[PDB]
């Protein structure tokens, strides 16, 4: 009846989303 | 020139949409994680409460019985 | 005086789903 | 083309601002949720520690008081 | 109007980038917080399980031994 | 092996800083 907590997958999902955000920076290009 | 600003705008819209998708993934993941936290904390609070209830009930019972012995 | 307390995030998670909906509402078609 | 580009620019800015509000709501909600998680985990850790302390102290007490009988 | 649209566009990109950085910091912080929550819930679940296991083992042991006393 | 407590108030501080920085990035439509 005692359970543990595993968020490692979710945290890697957050890492990946943060990487996409880093890859979404808008360069001037002018 | 006009062309450079138009194509640059295209880059704006594309990178914006991409960031939007990243945001959806982020908040969705946060939501699932918070569900896991809620169910885990709740489950362990429940187990703790059951433990305390068992100890209290049985200790009161013993107090009653061996109390009755005298 | 302490006792076992529970955790309720259903409202917050409702707000999170609301927020991802209002994120889905900002997509830009080319046109 | 300048007029179409200005209009499109306006639409970009509008959808951008809307997404901004949505994200603010998201992070704020996450912050409150983390408040609740922290307070729950803390309260239940506190109750657990009180329980363990009570059991250990009382069992030491009985260990002594029944030890003296012999 | 050309330079007005160029200035507008640059400001758009700037505000976009700023919001982007703020969001990266936000999600990163949320991730760290989820690490702390996971480790805390896990540690306290572990301590609780140790408490229950020890109590059960010793109570069974005494039940057996004083059972032999009878 | 131990009972531990949970402190996220640094993270909450950083999060509210991020939220304010989000409100400071509004386009003002001009």
């Amino acid at each position: 009846n005692v359970t543990f907590l595993d968020l490692e997958y979710e945290m890697k999902k957050l890492e990946e989303a943060i990487k996409k955000l880093e890859e979404s920076y808008i360069d001037l290009k002018e | 020139t006009q062309q450079v600003l138009s194509e640059n705008q295209k880059l704006i819209a594309n990178k914006f949409n991409q960031a939007l998708g990243a945001m959806q993934t982020g908040f969705t993941t946060t939501n699932e994680a918070f569900r896991k936290v809620q169910d885990a904390v709740n489950n362990n609070a429940q187990a703790l409460s059951k433990l305390a209830s068992e100890l209290s009930n049985t200790f009161g019972a013993i107090s009653a019985s061996i109390g009755d012995i005298i």
